[PDB]
């Protein structure tokens, strides 16, 4: 099918709040697609709807032709061999060192031999640069090193879809100088569909093929980088640069005010 | 309103809790089998649940067999009836004090250690990254912990009994000088294989399914905050060891009445 | 479907070097390294890391009990996957 | 080498563990006082440790008082000696089964809940952000949890006894028809205030200092990983309830021998 | 005394590794001082030595004239009323909502009244913009909102020293457009000495008065934004921009090759 | 040391409006708001948030049972601490 992830008309509700009014986005097969927006808008909630960890209210999420919430428990973990995910906080197995942590998702789904499961993941720890840290337990890594170890675990299997979730944060500009080249040389060399969610507007716009900017309830703009650079005038070019007013830049939907200050 | 609706609010929330616990076990046990990836994992959890708990049952098995030999002797020796001490030690244990006290010591050690582990695993994001790797957490974490708990309890009962009977045979025969032949011969034709030995085996299996189910559920549906895990651990020891003492009265009215 | 057979003096390959189907060639890594001068690599679609880690072993068994091996017919997809993983000129002869 | 040095390696590491636990308590109790910021915090931990554990002691107190009334009656009624049943129920509890079984049920519920809480508090970074706010964690977290544990155990013993004595007075006087006057009058002049009542109070305080110290130390010096907290909870129930059964033999040889 | 934090000759050892050979830095009183360097170099370890949570091996750490490792337990928590710290991961009290979380360090050390402890922290949740989120527990904040709630708790007391630790990460460029102005308008209006540790070389260099760049064992360069820009030629201007070789850009001190790849 | 007394028709302040010493003036917020036309603020060194949150209350008690109040003698340190906290022109009259 012509594009991998299709969202028809998705809605969501965290008890009382109304995020995702009537969003509808598509992800093509084999191209890096960015996702941006203000803080607390539901970008990580957008990635968790695709994986099936939470369910929408009003739409279908078509992963390669089949619906995600209309899928049973035994079929969901068969489809989930196709999509990996980097988490926001590292979130790696603390009772298991780095070499046994990168080698974990391809010890489950690949029947690779023992000196081939040792040569594959000794290359995955050279892409991010974290080789020689193959014996430290993940309580003596730093915290910017615990993302580069959880970035190798997102690309260890080479699945059909990778859903990154802020990979570039907490990195010096000689390490996110090569972590941006690793994602740009994975879909160029293996054909892996990536989904990059980040807050570095010069970094991921230089590599994505179809970006997306989110606003209050739904999509505000979306097109190739160049075609999404200043051509949407009123609400974009305030988010990409600027401090002053537009439609709701930040400041979570607060209540009155004075009543807050004065007793 | 308030006395009428809020007891309807807070009783319906228990009907979801019984449904959340039933749906957890059906998705954990009833599954597509794997006999060479769960079998190395069963040996780990049979070690963690059972073997580390074997020291607390051996040491506390000898003690409660001794005090039924000490306080059983002193109240019986005025009537010159100390040759019927074995009928008191080996019938308190084989009927009631065996399946129950070895259940409360199991819900303490193994019951809290399973709930404080799967609770903290859920809070340190190791159950979200495991299920986002096409690895079922109810088949990897819950399933070899249920089968290693339904096995470790009926074997830990017969170690609690067989040192409790021997513990009463240390202050009876050896320390207080009751005869070596009249002691054991009065115990032998008072213990039947159907009423006292199989009905202790049936009691331990029912307590093993009960304790292990409540211990895994309170450590799965727990709030991952600071006091969320500390009051799911308290919720394990109280609820799963009231269902021991609640089911024991029902069973002892059926198998011995 | 990984299909392979040498041409008599050159180990030709075909298919894809995936991680799904690789064990037919990992077992037969003994009779297909000796007496070979070049890996043809002509009509293999794509190479993954579960097919590139084999190639650093399939060259090594052919370097020691045979002719020093050379390569042929790449897509510049096993080269951008070689400078990415920082492989020196020892393990892969460019 | 290996048999000689590695037993010297692994025994010295225990000498640091005894020193780490002593230095923890001296810095927790011996401190600059505060009587209107720790006293609202003591009421919370007196509720968490004690009051939630009061249901498990009441229900399990009646049961172990009943089975010493059931199995105590059937072995005594052949000699027509059922009017000395109270000397068996109210002396098993006041001497040994009171301070010990109410200690093992305390180290289970309260002993694990304190170790699984301060362990997870240490792993979710709530002890690093508290000490970086000029707030002592050994005076805020450990100190009202030690005093609320040395208080809740000697009060939970006398609730375990007074329903165990009443539990044996339900199957003695009411259910099996022993006389209401000969039962209590045979119990009264066999229980002395110095040998049976104060020597149960002394037993409970020593078990309260012992259980609470090991429960807080294993939840403070724990590895904050996944199985680090699950084997510090197991380390609490085993070590702190072997020091119950180890100190009980020493004390019962001194106060009753 | 003329400068707040002085390090004479500090050394450190994580069991076997040797970080901090012979570093010696100073922090002036009332000026924002930056700290930069590659990943896994020990910047968070540099902040934890000042607080006294770990101890050095070879030096004195002079906080306002007195030594930190030569300080007893009852005197250390008297001096620690002067320094707060933002943590890397948020690290806020999960059993306590945001309004009772910002109001926590000034419910301990200030005897403020009840409608003044409610008007002070209702302003602290307006500086970062997180007002109206004063009732959510910190398990339903996002993760970029859980730093803006832990940023208000670092400035709630207004202590003499604030040790930020990556405050700008995981924020859109209209929110870190005002979080950079909050730190620049705190030492300009209250005289608070800040210590900023970050990996955003255009952001914090625009506000700091004396930056610091760390290298393999010790300091490599220091100087105001301009004095520290273009000035130091060989090893600086490779870290600030560039991909290729200098002295050890990244790739943790790995062992031998081949033998890792080949069995 | 927060020292204060009105000049008869203008509430003058002195010292610093810290969080260490503030309760001498929070208790006496009743006799020092009525009949005042302007807060002098002349020789106060600095104002913290535990001294600026009082000023939004000390103005409010003087606005309702007295003359509408005005301000005097700022350092542009209680103004850059006012646009930082986004205080409108109601609570602070610039
Ligand atoms: N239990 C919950 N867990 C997480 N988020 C919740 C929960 N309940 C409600 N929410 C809301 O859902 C939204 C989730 O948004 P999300 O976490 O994706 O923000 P984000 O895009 O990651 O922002 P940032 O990148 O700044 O962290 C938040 O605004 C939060 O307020
Ligand atoms: N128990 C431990 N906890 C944390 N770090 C440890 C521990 N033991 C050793 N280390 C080492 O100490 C160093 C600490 O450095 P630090 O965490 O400050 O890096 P960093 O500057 O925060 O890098 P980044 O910003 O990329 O996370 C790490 O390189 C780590 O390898």
């Amino acid at each position: 099918v012509a594009n991998l992830v299709d969202m028809r008309d998705v809605s969501f509700t965290r008890g009382n709040r109304c995020i995702f009014d009537n969003i509808s986005l598509t992800v093509p097969r084999g191209k890096i697609t960015a996702i941006m927006g203000p803080s607390g808008i539901g970008k990580t909630t957008l990635l968790r709807l695709i994986g099936g960890q939470i369910a929408p209210d009003h739409g279908e999420i078509l992963f390669d032709g089949e619906n995600i919430p209309a899928m049973s428990r035994s079929r969901l973990y068969t489809v989930r061999k196709r999509m990996s995910m980097l988490f926001q906080s590292g979130a790696l197995f603390t009772d298991m060192n780095v070499f046994d942590n990168v080698a974990y998702p391809l010890r489950e789904h690949t029947q690779l031999p023992a000196p081939l499961l040792h040569s594959t993941v000794m290359m995955k720890l050279e892409a991010v640069g974290l080789r020689g840290a193959a014996k430290l337990m993940p309580s003596e890594l730093s915290g910017g090193m615990a993302r580069r170890a959880a970035l190798a675990r997102a690309i260890a299997l080479e699945p059909d879809l990778i859903m990154f979730d802020q990979p570039f944060v907490g990195q010096d500009p000689i390490t996110m100088g090569v972590l941006v080249k690793l994602i740009s040389e994975l879909n160029s060399a293996l054909g892996v569909t990536c989904v990059v969610v980040s807050h570095d507007v010069p970094e991921v716009l230089s590599i994505a093929d179809h970006a997306w900017i989110l606003a209050d309830k739904k999509i505000v703009a979306h097109g190739s980088a160049q075609a999404l650079q200043a051509n949407p005038d009123p609400r974009v070019r305030q988010f990409l640069d600027g401090i002053a007013d537009g439609p709701v830049p930040f400041r979570y939907p607060a209540g009155d005010y004075h009543a807050d200050l004065l007793p | 309103l308030n006395a009428l609706a809020s007891l309807g609010h807070k009783g319906i929330k228990t009907l979801r809790t019984f449904g959340r616990a039933g749906l957890m076990l059906f998705n954990a046990l009833v599954g597509k089998p794997e006999f060479r990836k769960h079998a190395p994992l069963l040996v780990r959890q049979l070690y963690n649940v059972g073997v580390l708990s074997m020291l607390i049952i051996v040491v506390s098995g000898v003690f409660i067999g001794m005090v039924l030999g000490l306080q059983g002797y002193l109240v019986l020796t005025t009537y010159s009836a100390e040759t019927s001490l074995g009928m008191l030690v080996a019938l308190s244990l084989l009927r009631e004090l065996g399946p129950v006290v070895a259940a409360l010591l199991f819900a303490g050690r193994a019951g809290s250690a399973l709930t404080a582990e799967i609770g903290l695993m859920r809070a340190t994001e190791q159950l979200s990254s495991m299920e986002m790797m096409a690895v079922d957490p109810l088949r990897r974490v819950i399933s070899p912990r249920f089968w290693a708990g339904v096995i470790s309890l009926p074997l830990l009962t017969v170690i609690f009994v067989a040192v409790g009977i021997w513990g009463g045979s240390l202050v009876g025969v050896s320390w207080k000088g009751i005869d070596s032949g009249f002691f054991w011969s009065a115990m032998q034709n008072a213990v039947d294989w159907r009423m006292d030995l199989v009905n202790c085996l049936i009691k331990s299996v029912v307590f093993a399914i009960t304790v292990t189910w409540i211990s895994l559920f309170n450590g799965y549906d727990a709030i991952p905050t600071s006091a969320g895990i500390s009051r799911a651990t308290t919720r394990t020891v109280v609820h799963s060891s009231l269902a021991v003492l609640g089911l024991d009265f029902v069973l002892t009215a059926l198998m011995f009445g | 479907s990984l299909s392979w057979m040498q041409t008599g003096d050159t180990l030709a390959l075909s298919g894809e070097l995936d991680q799904d189907v690789l064990l037919p060639l990992w077992e037969m890594r003994e009779e297909a390294v000796k007496g070979i001068t070049c890996i043809d690599l002509s009509r293999v679609s794509r190479v993954d890391t579960g097919g590139l880690a084999l190639l650093l072993h399939l060259i090594d068994l052919a370097k020691k009990q045979g002719n020093n091996v050379t390569l042929q017919g790449v897509n510049d997809k096993v080269y951008t996957l070689a400078k990415l993983y920082n492989l020196p000129a020892d393990v892969l002869p460019r």
